RNA sequence: GCCCUGAAAAUGGAUGGCGCUCAAGCGUGUUACCUAUACUCUACCGUCAGGGUUGAUAUGAUGCCCUGACGAGUAGGCAGG
RNA sequence: AAGCUCGUAUCAGUUUUAUGAGGUAAAGCGAAAACUUUAAAUAUGUAAGAAGUCCUUGUUUGAACGUGGACAUUUGAAUGAAGAGCUUUUAGUGGGCCAUUUUUGGUAAGCAGAACUGGCGAUGCGGGAUGAACCGAACGUAGAGUUAAGGUGCCGGAAUACACGCUCAUCAGACACCACAAAAGGUGUUAG
RNA sequence: GGAAUACUGCCAGCUGGGACUGAGGACUGCGACGUAAGUCAAGGAUGCUGGCAUAAUGGUUAUAUGCCGCCCGUCUUGAAA
């Protein structure tokens, strides 16, 4: 398991002493006991920096710059095939959109109609 | 100088919507609708009657 | 609509219709003690001052700021008629600045013809159905100026919950009367 | 100190180390002039 | 406020390979259609895990009465969780329809029992329709044959501030 | 985001309702970026040497663009050969005044220059430099 | 559920007082009504902001004209009188 | 406060989306609760493109670095916004109260220690009889109209309104209350 | 079996009563109305008529009534006295 300067790592003590728990920054240091992990830090409203050292077993490489990586290639995926067709590509990310109008049939469905009856 | 209002002042009403002039011909507000005879299936009574 | 819950009894089955797809929020609480979170909300949804109002495109990420700033503020579902009226009465454009009156159409023309929008009625078309420039057809408008209703509140208590005999929350159809009242 | 797994700001665990093995050989250089006198 | 009574109807949303859920309804006496959906997903919660963002309402009905003029005898329970544990109630209103029974219901529980509107259940309210099958004393009073009474001691409401008379109970 | 210069000079004065005659109707860039120069601090409008204009006339094909200068001009006898060029700005200095018309230039006002090129045609602009003092 | 008891002094006294008992109490439902420097509208002042305007003959161009939004405030800071 | 150094498309006390972790236990059901997948909200981080990517195939098959070329705005979620940095300089002010939220330790009882956010100070105005902290409330000058909180027997402006029930007190109650005397007593009543 | 009504919602349906406001000052615009000429409730009020012509309105000034309103300044920020 390989830590390079510049990865960016999640905590995940596998206690009671100190909390961050979660929480995620990038690494500066590395040697071979700790590597060197720094966090931003908000005081009053102003972040600080934190530097840190910790047990590499407790520190998982983060992946969450993953679904961005696909998502630039997947762009010039369905860009490949936009030069392709005559065509708008609709590429954006799009909010959840309020569900259409439907029809449903009670001919094998009967409302079973319930009540606290108890039971 | 002054914004009139529409809703009153039906001058400055037709200074929008030129198609309301006909809207009030055709009246338009009162339109009657023609009525149909369709009865719900009776497993849709029971349900509403059902307890 | 109206025929298609016909159809659907004769046939012994239900329609549904679809989700509301626009609502238009109104605030209520005043100026002061308010906590960070929502303060920052409201000033997204340019609801600056008491009685304030705005229309909103119902999306999932939409949906979320109400349910943080539920205590604060009252929507619902407009109807045409409803619409129809804001537009009218309280309709002000925004030409770099300046909350300008609509006054004639010649205004939106040089302001939304690049649109294709050159009515007042395209634009109210462009909100009640909610279209594809609806995010610019919004943002031109200036938040709506409202007077304290004319019948009142109902309730003698206003800050509980609608449902629970107040005055905040979702109040799907019956933003209808109270938007009127406070034209 | 050693064995925690956090440090809230070169290694400081074996800083901490090096310090006591000062002061343990202060102990051990205390020993021997003591073992003069 | 005057109530109504409302056939519910919600479905929790179709998924893939579950189409179709098995359409429960209730019915629901409440004042407007809102209430009536807030209280529905409620009762929901309690009595199985589904929840309110997972669902949604097929359909919504206000019931009417079926004869808003005949008289009726009506069996109700409520149970309601207080102070201690839950326990059921069983009081008898005569009354002409369903939701003007539940009206003075509420009226009555927040007279005795301090009864706030979410501290009620409406477990069933049944019609009895035979005599003799009406339990409690005081609905057994007004059945018998020929009823008549007397009022007693009849005020009459003055308009103005003043009178002449020395008005009497009339009578 | 000065509106009017602190200087209380009358002619100084006249320049400046000259050019926001121009600069309001004459759509023309060069005119307005002249203006705003004018409200500077005696800081801000650093002398220009002659030989900082110098400099200028060996880009390329620019040897016939009218170098002006919103500021002073200096004399800086380290140059010896000159061109016969177009120069325009508020205030010449001794040296810099007979350096310019013995090589054969033409040294001008900037009111002239105005109605020379109102829209500011084949003109050149130099500032010098503001770091220099600390 | 209400009801009484369920200790508490020492000038004369306080549900704010009067008093009120199918309340002028308690719980609850319904509308109606009263009202702030709050909000809606208009006028006015003032600041800021954005536009326009040397063309003589006539005027102050730092002026004029159009348009808008704003107006709490100690220590303090600036401007105009 | 003075400035030019920006009037760019750059940012935000915000969500969404993915990725996180506390799995709190609630799925649940497996092999004989003992699964190991997985299902929520409770608050929280990180990320969401133009210096953006590929290709060319070199350096030191990968990887870490590179030469060069191609790919524009439906250019890479929502929503709101011309106020981000600079160089200069420089007035005051650095100890304090109240409340909520977690969290740790507590005892006659009060608490104590943290972390967080409000309010107060410097701030009037309507209400709470009166009040630093309670409820409401965006302070130019006036006019009109409508309300907030709170009220509508009489002081006192507003229904001795309507509707159903309950209560009689030899110091009832009109509220500080979801606390203290408080756990009970009573041939007082009412409904179960 | 056939109707009515309640309820809720709409009308670019009609009509009455009240109260307050009258900014602005050649023209231009958007309009509508009319065959047109031209007209208008269309980029902010005009018309008609009376009284008085002075202490009449107003001002100023005493005082009465209603309602509100504590002694300033300094110092500790609160019993903040």
């Amino acid at each position: 398991k390989v830590y390079k300067v510049g990865d960016i790592v999640d905590i995940k003590a596998n206690m009671p002493h100190k909390f961050y728990q979660g929480k995620t920054g990038v690494v500066y240091n590395v040697t071979k006991s700790s590597v060197g992990v720094i966090i931003n830090k908000m005081v009053g409203n102003r972040y600080l920096e934190k530097r840190l050292n910790l047990r590499v077993e407790h520190i998982k490489h983060s992946k969450c710059r993953q679904e961005f990586l696909e998502r630039v290639k997947a762009n010039a995926a369905k860009r490949a095939e936009a030069k392709a067709q005559g065509v708008a590509v609709q590429l954006k990310r799009q909010p959840a959109q309020p569900r259409e109008s439907r029809i449903v049939s009670t001919e094998g469905n009967v409302p079973q109609t319930l009540a606290p009856v108890p039971y | 100088v002054l914004k009139k209002n529409p809703l009153k002042n039906k001058q400055v009403l037709l200074r929008l919507n030129p198609y309301a002039k006909v809207f009030a011909a055709e009246k338009l507000g009162s339109k009657k609708a023609e009525k149909t005879g369709t009865k719900p299936a009776a497993v849709f009574t029971e349900t509403l009657k059902h307890d | 609509i109206i025929q298609a819950k016909r159809d659907a009894k004769a046939a012994g089955s239900y329609y549904v219709e679809a989700q509301h797809k626009l609502v238009f929020v109104v605030r209520i609480k005043g100026i002061n003690k308010i906590p960070p979170k929502p303060r920052k909300v409201l000033q997204l949804l340019r609801l600056t001052r008491i009685n304030s109002g705005t229309f909103v495109k119902v999306t999932k990420a939409t949906l979320e700021l109400l349910k943080l700033i539920e205590p604060y503020v009252a929507y619902g579902y407009p109807s045409y008629s409803t619409i129809r009226q804001l537009v009218y009465k309280r309709g002000f454009g925004k030409i770099n600045k300046q909350r300008v009156p609509l006054s004639d159409n010649a205004i939106i023309e040089a302001n939304l013809g690049k649109y294709g929008i050159l009515s007042i009625d395209d634009l109210i078309h462009e909100i009640i159905t909610v279209g594809p420039h609806f995010k610019q057809a919004n943002n031109f408008l200036w938040p709506f100026k409202l007077s304290n209703p004319s019948g009142g509140w109902g309730v003698p208590r206003k800050f509980k919950h609608f449902i629970q005999g107040g005055s905040f929350g979702n109040r799907e159809e019956f933003i209808n009367k109270l938007v009127k009242s406070m034209n | 100190l050693d064995d925690q797994w956090l440090v809230e700001v070169i290694d400081p665990r074996t800083l901490n180390r090096a310090e006591r093995k000062r002061l343990v050989k202060k102990n051990e250089k205390q020993q021997r002039r003591n073992m003069k006198n | 406020a005057h109530f109504k009574e409302y056939q519910v109807i919600g479905r929790r949303l179709p998924t893939e390979s579950v189409p179709e859920p098995k359409l429960f309804r209730m019915r629901i006496f409440a004042s407007n259609e809102v209430i009536a959906k807030s209280r529905y997903w409620y009762f929901l919660q309690k009595l199985h895990k589904v929840k309110k963002a997972s669902g949604e309402i097929v359909s919504i009905n206000q019931i009417n009465e079926a004869h808003p003029t005949k008289v009726k005898n009506f069996g109700v329970w409520v149970r309601y969780d207080s102070r201690s544990g839950t326990h059921n109630m069983y009081k008898e209103i005569r009354d002409v329809s369903r939701v003007a029974a539940v009206e003075t219901l509420y009226q009555d529980m927040a007279a005795r029992h301090r009864a706030r509107f979410r501290s009620i259940h409406i477990l069933k309210v049944a019609e009895i329709e035979k005599t003799a099958d009406v339990k409690r004393q005081y609905v057994k009073q007004f059945l018998t044959k020929d009823l008549k009474f007397p009022l007693p001691h009849r005020v009459q409401k003055s308009t103005k501030t003043f009178s002449y008379k020395r008005p009497s109970t009339f009578y | 985001h000065r509106t009017a210069p602190k200087s209380d000079n009358v002619y100084l004065k006249l320049l400046v309702k000259l050019y926001t005659f121009l600069a309001r109707r004459t759509d023309a860039p060069f005119n307005k970026v002249v203006l705003k120069a004018l409200f500077l601090s005696k800081i801000n409008r650093p002398p220009v040497s002659v030989s900082r204009i110098a400099r200028a006339l060996k880009q390329e094909g620019a040897a016939n663009k009218t170098v002006v200068v919103v500021g002073t001009v200096t004399d800086d006898a380290r140059i010896f050969e000159f061109p016969k060029t177009t120069v325009a700005a508020l205030r010449f200095t001794a040296g810099a005044r007979a350096k310019i018309v013995k090589a054969g230039g033409e040294c001008i006002t900037l009111d002239q220059l105005a109605v020379r090129a109102p829209k500011g045609q084949n003109t050149l602009i130099l500032r010098g430099p503001r770091n220099s003092r600390e």
